[PDB]
RNA sequence: UUAAAGGAAUUGACGGAAGGGCACCACCAGGAGUGGAGCCUGCGGCUUAAUUUGACCAACACGGGAAACCUCACCCGGCCCGGACACGGACAGGAUUGACAGAUUGAUAGCUCUUUCUCGAUUCCGUGGGUGGUGGUGCAUGGCCGUUCUUAGUUGGUGGAGCGAUUUGUCUGGUUAAUUCCGAUAACGAACGAGACUCUGGCAUGCUAACUAGUUACGCGACCCCCGAGCGGUCGGCGUCCCCCAACUUCUUAGAGGGACAAGUGGCGUUCAGCCACCCGAGAUUGAGCAAUAACAGGUCUGUGAUGCCCUUAGAUGUCCGGGGCUGCACGCGCGCUACACUGACUGGCUCAGCGUGUGCCUACCCUACGCCGGCAGGCGCGGGUAACCCGUUGAACCCCAUUCGUGAUGGGGAUCGGGGAUUGCAAUUAUUCCCCAUGAACGAGGAAUUCCCAGUAAGUGCGGGUCAUAAGCUUGCGUUGAUUAAG
């Protein structure tokens, strides 16, 4: 009948309205910013994480070491 | 429900080619038996024909703990703009056996 | 949801898991040969499976 | 596979005789149903409906039946080729019980005075070549409080075994 | 000051009013008891974060309710949406899913958070509208069920009587378990209930038929044997539909028909119904089912996609998950188990059953032979059985025979409690159960009161279904042993 504690909120996301993962130079340039994931099945497709220092595949949750 | 679009294909391509589909009441069951293909949890069966039955395309009795559907005719013409199908191809339901 | 742990109790041995498949109750329900009726649910039917009284 | 034993092989089809009257009484209810009958044999299983209005279960060129063959047969495992329907008119459609019980449910969803309705059913049966019949209407009647109204005609058996086939309950 | 007070008749109900009948849910005559004791289990009470609850002859081993969790409502917490559709918005230049890591939790819940990858119109949001509910209301109901009610009772038609409610039919009397019949008669003919009926039990050396039942005979094998024979004695040892290397149905399982009707014979009775005796006979009342009219403010909305109305609907009474409770105890009550011993308890011999159930669509897990380990529960290897095919010829217990104990709270009784060993399970703590050693409590036949029962009955004694992963002190069935009292 109170409720004291707040349960706070449901979860709305980031919205960071922004793609730009490719940066270009010299009129026209093929740069990765993220790595690739290394699975079977996204090689040079969909990214991995760029963390701080770490590396995550998001599709299919496999985690590269912590540097 | 969440709706995944390959799994609604999976159920609208077998309640198109025939006019029936046979869930049983349990959504603990992660497996429809009459798929048994696509690992379909039978939400996704459930939760789709109760859509059909809102816009008034399916039709359904609830059994002892069976729901058993059938196709009106706003929902055959329903389906074949959905499944994008030629306007000859109809299911069991009108003249497939003589 | 979060299919780790939605249904993660084991529904095996034992009344949580036995259910009416004519009317859908956990009690009192008769596992003898394999009717899995409810008992107040046996009472229906009994004429249309095949049990008659004494007459 | 293995095949079970001949105690639980007489449970199994009982209960599934007992599931597919319960379905079509579901869905026929409103074209007059009147019970099923059953024949197993190994081929092609045939069941048989004792409708009376076998106008209306039928489609046009048949569906409602062929969706029926089918919702029994993707329910009970049933193969494609092994369990088929037919809709018969049973004879004498006013002296079965199951019959106009369901009529005299939708002369009450039409908006009759329920003393009106009731008469032209006993009327029905005992007209129609009975030894006795009485209806029992019990409900929310004109009134608060529930109340039941019997109306008894002809005579009619209570008690021993031949209280088994000389009446039918509904 | 007040809308009745009254008169006469009718139907019920009641009468510490008569009269006739009737019932072990009544008594007598009795038996076994219950009430006293310990404990098992339901209920009230108290206590509690919660001890969820429905019911007070016709509640209280009852919800088939024997709850470790699940069930599961209740309590403490924490996710999830499984909020259909309809409209607007959000909406490719940035709607919505999922998720590694860490302070973050009870929790490998992206629960949230810090950071960042990922999903493809799927959704998200506002507004209406569904929907779910073991949420309310059984005094809004259906259905089912209990009961008054195991007793004989109930209703029309048409005539008769009355202004009429009504009544006669439906009765003086005999008789019956019985409105059962006989008769009497403004009633006549009917209907329902009763009865018949169905199931069951007892009898058929007659009928039908049996390698999933058997006998008997005959072969064979083994074994005893004055003495040493054997058409001798024993054998659930083997074979005789295995393609005749025998017959048959007594025993067994059915199926059909038979049989018993108060028939026969005395006695009573209006020589009416029928009763009481006997003979023959397996049987001269086997046991249960269904079971009327009219009703109950009986119970059940927590059994049900039976259901009205109300309540609540996302910080949800939905649902899932983790723990806890439903078992908490100064007490009172109701079913019930074990007892208080010598008509016994031990210890060892010995011989006898019947009803039945067994591997599952989901759904995992069944009944267990035999062998080998274990002092015991149990542990393995290996079979068989979807069953008159195997467990199993179900070697059940009491009883029976010998042993020990001697009127002592004793070897009666086995509560309580400590330590150990195993099984079921995701988990055994608030002990699941089982096993072992040890501990050895009241209790000496139970006041008032009160219960069930009269023939295979009471009672003793075990056995199997249900529940069931583990499990019966409960229930519903079985057989075994078997009466004392009574025909009022
Ligand atoms: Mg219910
Ligand atoms: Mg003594
Ligand atoms: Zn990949
Ligand atoms: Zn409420």
């Amino acid at each position: 009948y109170t409720t004291p504690k707040k349960n706070k909120h449901k979860r709305k996301k980031v919205k960071l309205a922004v793609l730009k993962y490719y940066k270009v130079d010299e009129n026209g340039k093929i740069s990765r910013l993220r790595r690739e994931c290394p699975s079977d099945e996204c090689g040079a497709g969909v990214f991995m994480a760029s963390h701080f220092d770490r590396h995550y595949c998001g599709k299919c949750c496999l985690t590269y070491c912590f540097n | 429900m969440l709706m995944p679009k390959k799994n609604r294909i999976a159920i609208y391509e077998l309640l198109f080619k025939e006019g029936v589909m046979v869930a049983k009441k349990d959504v603990h069951m992660p497996k429809h038996p009459e798929l048994a293909d696509k690992n379909v949890p039978n939400l996704h069966v459930m939760k789709a024909m109760q859509s059909l039955k809102s816009r008034g395309y399916v039709k359904e009795q609830f059994a002892w703990r069976h729901f058993y559907w059938y196709l009106t005719n706003e929902g055959i013409q329903y389906l074949r703009d959905y499944l994008h199908l030629p306007p000859e191809i109809v299911p069991a339901t009108l003249r497939r056996s003589r | 949801g979060h299919q780790q742990l939605y249904w993660s109790h084991p529904r095996k041995f034992g009344q949580g898991s036995r259910s009416c498949r004519v009317c859908s109750n956990r009690h009192g329900l008769i596992r003898k040969y394999g009717l899995n009726m409810c008992r107040q649910c046996f009472r229906q039917y009994a004429k249309d499976i095949g049990f008659i009284k004494l007459d | 596979a293995v095949q079970i034993s001949k105690k639980r092989k007489f449970v199994a089809d009982g209960i599934f005789k007992a599931e597919l009257n319960e379905f079509l009484t579901r869905e026929l209810a409103e074209d007059g149903y009147s019970g099923v009958e059953v024949r197993v044999t190994p081929t092609r299983t045939e069941i048989i409906i004792l409708a009376t209005r076998t106008q209306n279960v039928l489609g046009e060129k048949g569906r409602r039946i062929r969706e029926l063959t089918a919702v029994v047969q993707k329910r009970f495992g049933f193969p494609e080729g092994s369990v088929e329907l037919y809709a018969e008119k049973v004879a004498t459609r006013g002296l079965c019980a199951i019959a106009q019980a369901e009529s005299l449910r939708y002369k009450l969803l039409g908006g009759l005075a329920v003393r009106r309705a009731c008469y032209g059913v006993l009327r029905f049966i005992m007209e129609s070549g009975a030894k006795g019949c009485e209806v029992v209407v019990s409900g929310k009647l004109r009134g608060q409080r529930a109340k039941s109204m019997k109306f008894v005609d002809g005579l009619m058996i209570h008690s021993g075994d031949p209280v088994n086939y000389y009446v039918d309950t509904a």
